[PDB]
Order: C-alpha cells, then structure tokens, then sequence
RNA sequence: CGCGACCUCAGAUCAGACGUGGCGACCCGCUGAAUUUAAGCAUAUUAGUCAGCGGAGGAGAAGAAACUAACCAGGAUUCCCUCAGUAACGGCGAGUGAACAGGGAAGAGCCCAGCGCCGAAUCCCCGCCCCGCGGCGGGGCGCGGGACAUGUGGCGUACGGAA
C-alpha cells in the first residue's frame, strides 16, 4: 500500500530471481585469467604486436555520434586494391581484411 | 472390521526383491519395479525426489571401474609401459 | 621357504603347474589342520600358501599373455583383450593421421599464403 | 516357509551370519570407538518384509 | 516347367555360412577356476559327522555351492584316489554345500579318514 | 548439365507430368512401411544440394509422418485450471513435421548421423520425407577431410538437438530486427541473460 | 524352358564396425500447469516457470548477413556496462518489457551443390615385400574384387569464377 507522496514504483522482482542471481565474485580471478591468457598470447607471437592486426579509420553511424572516429572490423577490398596489397597477402602480413565493407566516399 | 481383523488376513506378498536395484519392489502381478523400472531399459529416476536421487547417485556404491578410470586419468592413460627395473 | 617372482619368471610351464599343484595340496592340508585345530604355526601358514598360489598364477598369466601378444603383434586384427583400452570416446577418436589429413585446397592455401613473421615501428 | 528359493535362502543365510556378536579381541584395539554391535536383530522385532 | 503346388508362398531356404572368424574375440580361453582342490573346501570334525563316517561308510565334506554331484564324485576320486558309491548333497543355511560321500564297501571309511587327517 | 533441368522439373510440381509422378510415387510410398532404407535417391539434385555424395557410406531412409496438428495428450476433456488452455484440438506442435521425420529416423538409427532431409511426396493423411544418413565409422567418410567433422562427438543427434536444416527453422533463430530471441545462444540463453540479475561486487 | 544382366526386397552364429545404458551442476530440442498477484476473478501475472521426455560436449548453442541503419554511414558470432525500467505490450489495471548505436573482452576465416574444363583422372576391401607396429598408418607389387556416369576427385562459391 503506497502512502504519503512517494514514487509510483514498478520493481521487477515477481519471478524466481533468487535462483538466477548471478554473483560476480569470479571477476577479479577472471581479470587474472584474462591477463594470463593475454601475456601467454603475447609470448606466443614474439615479434608481433600484442594487440593484433591493424584496424582502419572508421566513422560512427547514427547521427547522435556522427563525428567520432573508431577502429574498424577490417580494411576493405577497394582500399587494398588502391594500396596495392592482395587480400590473401594482407592477412599474412597482419592487416585486417573484411569483404563486407562498402566504400561510398 | 477394517482394523485388526483386516491386518489378520494378510498372507500373500505383492512386492519381492528386485534383481537390478536389490530392493523389495518387484511387483509379482505387474512384473515391474517402481523403484528402478526393471522391464524398462532405462533407470527410473525423477527430479521431484532429489533425496531418492542422492540415495543412488554415482558416489554411492563401490565405483570399482570409475575409481580406476579416475586414477588412470590422473596417471595419463598410458598403456603397456613398465617402469625401469633394477 | 619363500616363493618369489624372479625365480618363477624363467621356469617351464609344466614345472609351474607341478609347483601350483603342490601348493594346492599344502593349502588343502592347512585347511584340514585349521578345521582339526592343529596349532597356530599351522594356522599362520595358510596366508603364505594363498599368496604363493596367487604369485604362481600371476606369473603364469603374465607369461601366457605376453606370448599371445607376441604372437598377435604384427597382425591387423588382434583380440579384444590385446587391444588397448583407455576409454570409450578415446578409442572412438581419430587415427592420428586422419586428424592431420588436409584437403588439396587447404594445403594450397597454407603453401601459397603462410603465416608470416613480422614486427612494427622501425 | 519350508518352500524357499535359492535367492531367499542365500539372503537368509547372510542374515544369520550377520546376526553375530562382536568378539572380545576387538575392544583392545587402539582407535576403537565400538562398544556393542547396535545391529543385533531378533526374530520378533525386525521381521524382514521381503 | 515349374508350378506353384501350394497356394502359400513360404520364404525359400537360402544358404547361410558358419562362424569362420578372422580374429578371436578373447586371446586366451578362461582357466578352470572350479578345480578339484577349489571345489572341496574342508571335511567336518563334528561328532555327528564322525558317527556318520564310522557307521554308514561315508565321508562328510563342505563344498562350494556351484558344484554337481558328479563334480564332487570325480573330485574325491581325483584327489584321494578312492572310488565313490554315491554323493548325497544338501545346502546348509550358511551358504555352503554339505556332501555325504558314500564310499564303495571295498575301501574303509575310518582308514581314509585317518589318511585325510580327521579323527 | 542436366541438374538444372531436373531442378526446374522438380520445381514445376503443378504440371500434369509431375502431378502424375507425385501421385504414383505417393501411392508407392504409402503402400510401404513407415520407415525403410532407400538404395538410391529419388531426387538426386536435391540430395546433392543438401549434401548427398554418391559414394560408399551415405545412406538414405524414406519415412511416413502423419499429417495435421497436435492434439493435447489429456483425458476426455480435463485441462484443469484457467480457461486459457482448455482447447486441445486446434493447437499446433511448434516443431516441423520434416524435423519430426528426421527425429524418427535418428531414433531408429542412433548409430547413423542425420545430415539433412527433403520432401518426396504428400497425401491427405501422410507426408513423405527422405533423410540423408551418414556413417560415423566408414573409412570413406572418416578419411575425407571435408566431411570428418561429422565423425566428431559434438555432432551426436543433430535431429534431437535441432541442428539440422529442418529443426533449425523451428528454433526461430536468425539475424536482424525480426527475431530478437536467440540473440545469445537460443531462446533459453536469451531468457537467461534477460532474467538473471547481475548483482556486482561494488554495485 | 531356361540362361545371363539391371532394379526392388529378403535370409545369414557370414568378414569387419557402430548405437543401446548411466551421470546430468552448466547446454540444446520439445512439452508444460497451478499455487500467487490483480486486495474478488475470467485476459493478464506467476511463466516458456516447476514437473515430464530425449540428446551430447568439456563446454554446449550461435556464428561469418536474404544484417543494422538513413548517417561524412557501420560490418561474423558470443559475453560485460550503458541504452533502460526506455520504445513498446497490458480488464492501458496489476504488471510485463527488448533492440540499435557507443565503450570494452576476444577476434578467424571458410567449404559445397549448381555453372563449367580435365580419358573416374576418385574412393572402399583383400593376397605379398619394407618401417614401428599399446589412439593399424606410408610406399610398391595384383587383366585381385567392389562402389561410382542416377557423378567420385582437382580448379572453382558470390569477396566474382574459368579458358
Ligand atoms: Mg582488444
Ligand atoms: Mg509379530
Ligand atoms: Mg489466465
Ligand atoms: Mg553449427
Ligand atoms: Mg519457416
Ligand atoms: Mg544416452
Ligand atoms: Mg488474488
Ligand atoms: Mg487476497
Ligand atoms: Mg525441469
Ligand atoms: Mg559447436
Ligand atoms: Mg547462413
Ligand atoms: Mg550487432
Ligand atoms: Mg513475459
Ligand atoms: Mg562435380
Ligand atoms: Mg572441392
Ligand atoms: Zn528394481
């Protein structure tokens, strides 16, 4: 029974949520595991960059952002054709290649 | 006469000892168990009786094959090798 | 008095059967002495005789199974007791060559475009 | 019932061999915490509803 | 020049081969774990059993439960080289089998009891 | 090649030749048992497009599934409770009958592995499907690197877990704005991520 | 009054293999209520929930767009935060309720059928020689068998491909 000027609240606790509580006590150990896997990968690829292949210049869609520049999924095939690098050689070199990206500009 | 005179004329049995679970559940008329379901090929278990599950999980009996499976796992599943003799 | 294993590794099979029969005679006599009472010096030897029977039968089973696997070693279909038993799925795995079988297209990919070794910022 | 089967007679034979008291040399052991058997079955109390 | 004599069509008896296996399923045959020594455990030193031996020309033995009367007969004849008139078996309420081995009257029971050790 | 001619020939099902062929094959397949091994594909172009390579080890079955919806397995009336669920006649089973045919084929042969299946005919009372089955243990499949993913134990009973093309369509999975379920692993995983509470360490 | 081929279907204690069942905490495909709430209750809610059935794996599933967007356009899937208790659904009542974009963890790409070109150039089993043979593999010797033109193998798959 709501009384004397509170918010008209709608709590979503009508299901069996206590069986499905996801406690997050794993997460500092998970940060340790991700750190160990990242260091093992960096020791695996010994002269190569630890982050990975080169990511392209990519501008955000959805006119909210519209000015930020991101890292992309990969360089497009027209970009590889103008740069003079074959699409099956660029992956061996360490250049990100995806065949899905258009190039309208 | 539904009490003591009805307990008096109890002679013949309905359930006997089964031969897969060994409990007194093998019904002589239906030829079924109802504790494991012997004429069925699958073991009778249900999730509404977790107590009856943990009466016979895999950690109950002798585990006479599964414990040496665990030991051969921690050893490495090697076969036919002998240690170096004296 | 002790029947060990090193002295049984090199004996003939009929002599092993004769020693086994002598141990069975001594085992039956010690059971008769156990039932008639006898003494504790006769009650204590039945364990030694049973373990000696176990050792003789163990050495016989060793020699016959190494002879059978020396016989079937080389054939393509060997018996199920001689086949290796690790686990069910591990016996139902691949052939250690079938996992390494690659197609001609994948070999052509790995041959024409191998993963190169590189470094940056120089 | 004098018309037993082999399984029932084998089960009852094992019950007879289990209905047996603890020998006196048990109690002189080192880590003993056993006083009596606590499974002494009598033929009137537990009736073996087989 | 072939007519259906019967109106029914029964399946024709086709040729089938026998088991000529390429490899045996087991490497060795199973050894006899029901030997003459392992089938006879011990005789009884009961006073009733000794009266049975002294009076009725028998020998009382305690036998494994998986045995036949023919197996007990050939077992006694193999172990102690004595002929058997008959073998008479019961099962005690302890799991073991009890064998009254009636001997042939040409051989004595008290003498062979002295040979096997009981008195 | 001839496979494109056979492809549009099996497309034009309403013409008189293909109606005669579907009538004769529907009669011939109805007069057989419910599940039987076919020695060669009746529709080889569709079998090849779904993955049948005519070599040793690829088996096909032909199977009859009854036609219609699903009646609720209850007694006489007797759906006890609120009047939402009392209808037992006009309710539909959420998984397709072609996947039911794959399911019954894999249940009859759990030793074989279901690849895919297709349609060979229908009656008013039955449908007729052809299910491609693969040996896990035959050497022509086991030594072929293109199709040795099937021999791996991860793909056991695709007909049961809904991993074939007939059972995958009943799962409602796909990319885009029209599904929005199975946007994790499946409907169960989407429900789980949307109805587990993430109570952190520091909140 | 028969023989020989093909096609469909049998019988084998035929030679060689596979599956049955258990556990089931996590996962997948189904099936699936009622307590409860709505101060009653009937849609709704509890709830794709409990129970029930099958199936595996060390993870499973999903997954490289018949996508999102309407922008100077992004670009497999999965998972965390935010979007957001929002758009929306609801006797519009109780209550239910995502997604895009953005910041991260990780990041990996591909193969077929068809279209066609190569003398089936392809694959399975048995006999013999050589290697270790305890997850039966490689080379050769066989007008030795079989599968296969009702299509095996190589090139080749939407990023185009072939001569
Ligand atoms: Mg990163
Ligand atoms: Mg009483
Ligand atoms: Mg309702
Ligand atoms: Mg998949
Ligand atoms: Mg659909
Ligand atoms: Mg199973
Ligand atoms: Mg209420
Ligand atoms: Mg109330
Ligand atoms: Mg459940
Ligand atoms: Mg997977
Ligand atoms: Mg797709
Ligand atoms: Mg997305
Ligand atoms: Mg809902
Ligand atoms: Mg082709
Ligand atoms: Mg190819
Ligand atoms: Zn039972």
């Amino acid at each position: 029974a709501p009384s004397r000027n509170g918010m008209i609240l709608k709590p979503h606790f009508h299901k069996d949520w206590q069986r499905r509580v996801a406690t997050w006590f794993n997460q500092p150990a998970r940060k340790i595991r991700r750190r160990k896997a990242r260091q093992a990968r960096a020791r695996r690829i010994a002269p190569r960059p630890a982050s990975g292949p080169l990511r392209p210049i990519v501008r955000c869609p959805t006119v909210r952002y519209h000015t930020k520049v991101r890292a992309g999924r990969g360089f497009s095939l027209e970009e590889l054709r103008v740069a003079g690098i074959h699409k099956k050689v660029a992956r061996t070199i360490g250049i990100s290649v995806d065949p899905r990206r258009r190039n309208k500009s | 006469t539904k009490g003591t005179s009805s307990f008096g004329k109890r002679r013949n049995k309905t359930h006997t000892l089964c031969r897969r679970c060994g409990s007194k559940a093998y019904h002589l008329q239906k030829s079924t168990c109802g504790k494991c379901g012997y004429p069925a090929k699958r073991k009778r278990k249900y999730n509404w009786s977790a107590k009856a599950k943990r009466r016979n999980t895999t950690g109950t009996g002798r585990m006479r094959h599964l414990k040496i499976v665990y030991r051969r796992f921690r050893h490495g599943f090697r076969e036919g090798t002998t240690p170096k003799p004296k | 008095a002790k029947i060990k294993a090193r002295d049984l590794r090199g004996k003939k099979k009929e002599e092993l059967l004769k020693q086994l029969d002598d141990l069975k005679v001594e085992l039956s006599q010690l059971r008769v002495a156990k039932v008639t009472g006898g003494a504790a010096s006769k009650l204590s030897k039945i364990r030694v005789v049973r373990k000696s029977i176990a050792r003789v039968l163990t050495v016989i089973n060793q020699t016959q199974k190494e002879n059978l696997r020396k016989f079937y070693k080389g054939k393509k279909y060997k018996p199920l007791d001689l086949r290796p038993k690790k686990t069910r799925a591990m016996r139902r795995r691949l052939n250690k060559h079938e996992e390494s079988l690659k197609t001609k297209k994948q070999q052509r990919k790995e041959r024409l475009y191998p993963l190169r070794k590189y470094a940056v910022k120089a | 019932s004098s018309h037993k089967t082999f399984r029932i007679k084998r089960f009852l034979a094992k019950k007879q061999k289990q209905n047996r008291p603890i020998p006196q040399w048990i109690r002189m052991k080192t880590g003993n915490k056993i006083r009596y058997n606590s499974k002494r079955r009598h033929w009137r109390r537990t009736k073996l509803g087989l | 020049k072939k007519i259906r004599t019967s109106p029914t069509f029964r399946r024709p008896k086709t040729l089938r081969l026998r088991r000529q296996p390429k490899y045996p399923r087991k490497s060795a045959p199973r050894r006899n774990k029901l030997d003459h020594y392992a089938i006879i455990k011990f005789p009884l030193t009961t006073e009733s059993a000794m009266k049975k031996i002294e009076d009725n020309n028998t020998l009382v033995f305690i036998v494994d439960v998986k045995a036949n009367k023919h197996q007990i007969k050939q077992a006694v004849k193999k172990l102690y080289d004595i002929d058997v008139a008959k073998v008479n078996t019961l099962i005690r309420p302890d799991g073991e089998k009890k064998a009254y081995v009636r001997l042939a009257p040409d051989y004595d029971a008290l003498d062979v009891a002295n040979k096997i050790g009981i008195i | 090649g001839a496979y494109k001619y056979i492809q549009e020939l099996w497309r034009k099902k309403q013409s008189d030749v293909m109606r005669f062929l579907l009538r004769v094959r529907c009669w011939q397949y109805r007069q057989l048992s419910a599940l039987h091994r076919a020695p060669r594909p009746t529709r080889p172009d569709k079998a090849r497009r779904l993955g049948y390579k005519a070599k040793q080890g690829y088996v096909i079955y032909r199977i009859r599934v009854r036609r219609g919806g699903r009646k609720r397995p209850v007694p006489k009336g007797a759906t006890y409770g609120k009047p939402v669920h009392h209808g037992v006649n006009q309710l539909k089973f959420a998984r397709s009958l072609q996947s039911v045919a794959e399911e019954r084929a894999g249940r009859h042969c759990g030793a074989l592995r279901v690849l895919n299946s297709y349609w060979v005919g229908e009656d008013s009372t039955y449908k007729f499907f052809e299910v491609i089955l693969i040996d896990p243990f035959h050497k022509a499949i086991r030594r072929n690197p293109d199709t040795q993913w099937i021999t791996k134990p991860v793909h056991k009973h695709r007909e049961m877990r809904g991993l074939t093309s007939a059972g995958r369509k009943s799962r409602g999975l796909g990319k885009g704005h029209k599904f929005h379920h199975t946007i994790g692993g499946s409907r169960r995983a989407a429900w789980r991520r949307r109805n587990t509470l993430q109570l952190h360490r520091y909140r």
